[PDB]
């Protein structure tokens, strides 16, 4: 059981990025991704999750519009598409399997940074 | 992807958008349901009433026990492996939900272990210490009559009436309990029952039962109606007569590039006749794909359409197409009912059969007329700002499709029969006409 | 949203001595927290689901109880491995949010 | 304008005509259903249990309020006009209930002046004064509970099984409430939905509401079970936690130049097998003109079939030519089950499949012989006074209709299979045989 | 008879077999039920609400005894005659029925022998000697009520507060009559009407009843919720305002070579698409030949199907002929719902629809591969001891079918789409393509 | 809104007449007219009602037989049949519109009188 | 059929002081009576619908009211408009019947 | 099975006197009690079923009683004819067993 | 009102005899037929019941597999078909006819012996 993300990324503000999560050594489909932002090394806060199995997602309130929670079912890869970038937005991103309430099984997180280099 | 102005030119007027929703991570809590009053406090004359009640209740209980133990005894850990040739036949859903049963029994043994703590509840809802920091709730069936009618009055009626009384209530409880937990319920294995069925054990009131396990108040009362807040039956005792509930408290997830689009069914004329065009009147749009939906299994609310499950159900090829704009296939139903909607407003936007409902106009007077040509009669700010259709009076908005809508005719669909024996009758005369060819 | 709150935001106590991480939560959540475990510059790991439930994979002296409102994870006796950062996430309502933290060293 | 004599040939014996009823002119009357009971006499340990039940009464109910304010917010007087794109989205039939609850507005507000009456009202039924010369009647839900059961008992038992007991009691009641007050109400608007369901307010006693508005006696039981005396909720309060209801009482009015003929189905004999015709059981026959009608939504009584509304639907051109003596495209369905009706009796006269039912003759003690080429048999005066069809004897009368019915041999529909499942096949087999063709 | 191997390739998987019940030789019981209290240890404060109630019940079964007077005066013995001119239009059932209600009114005779008795019963249950050798009890509604918290609390309360107590009793009890004895109940001869519905005069209690009256435990619960212990209202009193119900407690009679074959639905894969075939879950095979059967009005239990009468209803030939093999004539419908039965488990075998559920082999670790070429996959232990089909692990078990069962490839039925409106759009288009042939 | 009346008519005595109420000024379909005698100058009675959207009617007891009610939609005119005329046939005959209970606005009456002259 | 009566058949009172028209009912009619102004030569006016109500372009000197059996039509201070003929209408049970009128001078 | 048990198994008395012929169920059978008479070398005539109702064609000297599990079989005055074979049939439960059987001479 | 019996036969151990009932007099489909097994002179059994309506059997449990029973409604005759004869299958065979729950008319019974002579 991993979970794969896609790794850390530098992007400029006001651009839109996409995290990917690869599953493996379970049903991807019987599982609900969350997803989580943590800024600062400290602060954890849920973004959404996605239901793979009814195409279903959940938002934070925070999150909405600024993330998109897409599944690729034969890739077994859920998405995180993050629009309108900003300086807030730089944090440590997660995916985390959720058979239906306990983020049991997370990815390695990717610390994606917003600037302009 | 739906055209909706050539749909509302045969009568299909837009109705509300709703997105669409799915129950998704289920909550898990257990309660226990003991279906036996505590009579201790009137056992001094409770006579064989018990007795009896246990007889039939011990009855109605074992059918749900064995089925349950069914999968019990073929279920271990690996991890969670069960015995495919032991259980035999089963369903998808009925091996998940042997699963999920299996799941439940660890904390089932760990309430199990306070047998003798349910069986001395003497009030209906009572909060059980399971191991000093987890918490059970014992949902006495009829403890509540009992406490409230019959143990005040022990003196003031004979205790031969007091008898009487609590067999009757005992009786009457069974007699709600048998739609539920009777044969009918063949599959106690499957966590799809909904918890109001499951609070017939305590008597209907799934309202004290759900306040007293705890609940996201977000979309509650939307997962009760669209029967999502289901609950399962993990543990069965045929000695202290009370079940263990594992109650399933979902959330509603959105699901994605998925709006459900609610056409209002509007008569339209075609020749000198009144006509309904036979298309759903609520169109599951998904990833650009347009398909039906069983939504009388769903909660229909204003924002949106909340199910226990995915009811998306194919569209034929035809139907498809007079939806996108192919009206010549939209099929259409004559209408020879008094009682049918003439009219529908659409976006502050009158959609009307003006030939066979009196449309007038407020502002100039005037009476819009509808030629013999035309299906429906657009009527907005361009025409009539205000518009009276009968006796009702609409001030309107302003049409964003065509300027020319009225102006535009259409191909009309073929004429059906809709009904049971009409389609039967319809069958056998194309049977019959193919047979000639 | 429901704040989610943890008193001891930073506790350091000696190894071998019982810890109590309590937690708090804005709306009574009725057992529906969650306990992470997130060790310095890796993944959070689920440390105790349904507020009472150890997480399969984790150490045995991991007690977190509580109901309501209030809660509380409790370590018995530490450890060098499990100085990490606690948090409990609450898990009732839909926007399911976490506790501040809780720095244990 | 049915073949009735051809019609029984092929098993559609005649049954009785009925007269064609639908609602109208409803008499509106506003009753007050407070959802809340008052706990004024025991209120010295009642605890948080009011609190929490307001709590979730505001949540069932702000819906509701909120849907009716989107049109009390939208309609004003000129003459009634309602604000279009305010509104945005409407159905015809919500419209002009829109206009309903507009003219319901005025004494939803003359009553609203006697909130603080409303909230002191302590009985189940309480007749307030609103002017002086017009009365309006509160139905306070659990009110009788409250006072009958837990006031009479404060001492005997602890107050807190008082608290419980209120607390159980008022969880039942929002338990049945939910079924009709909740997300399933999302058009209030409409005074479509019937006092029965209104009465779930009250605890489901329709008969208490509606004895105290006062009705006609004359066809009120019928009115009821048609669904014809509907409720509009008028007013929702979410402080004192009430409704204002707008029952509406229509007459029954004779549509006219119309009857709705009843058919009993028989199971007829062709070649060696047993057939039932697949023909509606009820025709509805409006100024000479057939067609189907969906009695289902009508109450049938012995003389009348009682609607809501006009449910006349299309009949097929088939089945209208075959109802009226083309009995070659009446379908007829394969008899596989031996629970069929094999006879029924039609003006004292049996129409009987004598090949599958035994017909003997109890005044000459002969066997009543059906030919393999006969589909029913008419028994009657001139064979058989007194008839034995099984174990039931009947004594006959003479047969209105031709002398040579039993001689005359009539021509036979097609086979059909109205099965779901043998539907879907059966358009798959037509659908291939088109395109091998 | 039924090819099950082709069938589970097209996702229909052998179910659970069942024998096929139907209810038989009734026992017959005659029961009092008085829909009246009795309110003689409280008349002191009664008012006039037992006069109203009186007269909305007399009301009420005025109808009720209109209907069975119309055979009770034109049916007489000899060997029972009845009038059919003056009975005019009947079914056979109904004829039936009224030959049951007289031979039934000996015994009612008998027991309104005791009128006096039964209006003098101030207990809920009471039993009476009709001729000192046989017993007849009386159910009188809400008496229960009356004795348990009127009685107790007549100084506790002011009378006025019991007289509308009482009133309210009243009236909700006679709100949970009229869905049943009211305008609904238009057939009251007939003796088909369960004796759930009939123990609404009783508030709903049969258990009461029938423990009452007295039963064969065995089936009995089944021959409940199969809709088989009916009861028939015999005679109905217009004074003392009482019925006398003749229950019908029936045996269970296994059909002679009938047996009823359900079929697990799992979607296939055709081309790229999901597939679940359009063939009845419920088979009813009898003599060898194969029929549909309407289950919904029958009682599904784990080892047989009871129904209170043959719901065998025929069978297409195109759907007897691929549920024998020719899978080719089996229809399917396009699956687009997340939510469709991926996989059954038969006789310890897993067919699985592997490309759309991920199937992994627990044992070797590997995935179970299906190709696109392939409908199902039968998993067994010949290729997977153990399977992982998404999270779910089942051990499986010898398919005592074929070897080369996922090497050989099926014949595929036709595309179809259940859906009402699609089944008229597909009508439609098919007449169209016809005319144009 | 206006309710305009066939007019006085002299009929003779067993024969049969038809009362024309012609509509104007408002949703003719939407509103049911009721009937009403008023003989001898002083009595009135209800004679039925008729509802043009359904096609229902609801006759008073002493008037069925004597009195059927029909309208014209395309017209938006009810009329009265009056059969088997007799001498207390003879009185003032009103359509009055009525929204659903209330007869609100009438015709101006017909006066029929039945002799031979 | 309800049988309505009026007690004052012929009334006839000066100008300008209060009037009331009683009427009765065979039958509890529950509010549910009309009042119609039935003017020499001229078609009945709907005065009041549901016994309490006045209908609309009626002067508001008609206040008639009363509950059940027994009700009561209220003239105020009079004018030599409204010397007409007062009928109250049964309106509950489907045979609206009409009371016997009341002439007022 | 419910066993049905007749106490009088071979009993004998005057012709003319009243004989009473018991019979036991082991389970409540609710006047489910028929009774039939099996005259030597002849077929089983039933003699009263319901445990009340006489059968049709059978002499009015049966008056067989009882309820619940205890029933009892009155002849009243004997004659000659009626020495047969009593048996009571357990008619309640699907089994529908029948008593030892009482030879009356 | 009359029941035909086969008549009494001579059968060896181990074979399999039908006993058939005529049935005459009244409606055959109407009326249940019930079987009960006369062992020794005195002792009395029911066997089985078999509704001709509905094609339904309710057996004794001693019953099942020794004895089936069927009807033929074309001849009106019911049948008891006795499966792998043993002597303590030698006793008196009775049909008796059955409304629903009183067998009032029965067959003369044959009294079948198993034995090979």
């Amino acid at each position: 059981v991993q979970l794969q993300q896609s790794g850390p990324e530098l992007v400029k503000p006001g651009a839109s990025m996409k995290i990917a999560c690869k599953a493996s050594g379970y049903s991807f489909t019987d599982y609900t991704m969350n997803w989580v932002k943590q800024s600062h090394g400290k602060n954890l806060e849920w973004i959404g999750l996605i239901n793979p199995y009814i195409g279903g997602t959940n938002y934070n309130q925070k999150f909405k519009g600024k993330a998109t929670l897409t599944v690729d079912k034969s890739s077994s890869t859920a998405y995180m598409e993050l629009l309108s970038l900003t300086f807030e937005d730089s944090a440590v991103y997660y995916c985390a399997r959720d058979p239906s309430r306990a983020m049991d099984y997370w990815g390695q997180g990717t610390s994606v940074t917003v600037s302009s280099a | 992807i739906l055209h909706y102005e050539k749909l509302s030119k045969i009568g299909l007027v837009k109705g509300v958008t709703r997105k669409y929703k799915i129950k998704s991570n289920p909550l898990t809590k257990d309660i226990v349901i003991k279906m036996i009053p505590n009579v201790s406090n009137m056992s001094q004359c409770t006579g064989s009433v018990m007795e009896n009640y246990k007889t039939r209740l011990n009855g109605i209980l074992t059918p749900i026990k064995g089925a349950l133990e069914i999968y019990k005894n073929n279920t271990h850990d690996l991890g969670v492996i069960m015995a495919g040739v032991a259980i035999g036949i089963a369903t998808a859903a009925q091996i998940t939900a042997g699963v999920a049963l299996y799941e439940a029994m660890k904390n089932a043994d760990n309430i199990n272990k306070l047998k003798s703590s349910i069986e001395s509840t003497n009030e209906a809802v009572v909060k059980l210490q399971e191991t000093a920091e987890k918490t059970v709730y014992v949902l006495t069936a009829l403890q509540d009559y009992i406490n409230t009618n019959l143990v005040p009055t022990i003196d003031k009626i004979s205790c031969k009436q007091t008898e009487l009384s609590l067999d009757l209530a005992l009786s009457k409880y069974l007699s709600d309990l048998l739609f539920v937990f009777g044969p009918n319920l063949q599959d106690p294995v499957s966590n799809s029952m909904t918890i109001q069925a499951i609070s017939q054990a305590f008597g209907g009131n799934y309202e004290t039962l759900l306040r007293t396990l705890g609940y996201a108040t977000e979309d509650f009362d939307d997962l009760l109606e669209s029967d999502s807040i289901t609950g399962q039956i993990i543990y069965v005792d045929l000695s202290s007569y009370y079940i263990i509930v594992r109650v399933y408290f979902p959330i509603l997830t959105e699901i994605q590039q998925a709006y459900i689009q609610e056409l209002l069914p509007v008569s339209f004329n075609n020749d000198n006749s009144e006509w309904i065009s036979i298309v759903p009147n609520f169109i599951l749009v998904r990833n650009t794909l347009i398909s039906n939906i069983e939504i009388g299994f769903c909660l229909i609310t204003k924002r949106s359409v909340i199910c226990n499950q995915d009811y998306a159900t194919p569209m034929t090829n035809n139907m498809r197409e007079c939806l996108t704009g192919s009206t010549e296939k939209c099929p259409r139903e004559l209408v020879v009912s008094s009682h049918v909607p003439r009219f529908a407003l659409s976006n502050g936007v009158l959609f009307a059969n003006c030939i066979s409902v009196t449309c007038q106009c407020q502002t100039t007077g005037r009476a819009i007329s509808q030629s013999g040509e035309q299906t429906l009669l657009m009527i907005d700010n361009t025409t009539c700002p205000t518009a009276v259709l009968g006796n009702v009076i609409i001030s309107l908005g302003k049409y964003l499709g065509s300027v020319n809508y009225n102006s535009e005719g259409i191909a009309i669909g073929p004429p059906v029969f809709t009904d049971k024996v009409d389609i039967s009758s319809q069958i056998s005369s194309m049977n019959q006409s193919l047979q000639q060819s | 949203d429901i704040q989610m709150t943890q008193s001891p935001a930073s506790l350091s106590a000696s190894v071998g001595e019982t810890v109590t991480i309590t937690c708090g939560a804005s709306e009574n959540i009725y057992g529906a927290l969650n306990w992470f475990q997130r060790k310095q510059g890796k993944s959070p790991q689920l440390l105790i689901y349904g507020a009472t439930n150890l997480a399969d994979g984790m150490s045995s002296r991991f007690s977190g109880s509580g109901s309501g409102r209030q809660y509380s994870l409790k370590i018995g006796s530490m450890h060098p491995d499990d100085v990490a950062t606690y948090y409990c996430q609450n898990v009732l309502s839909t926007p399911w949010t976490f506790g501040g933290g809780t720095r244990l060293e």
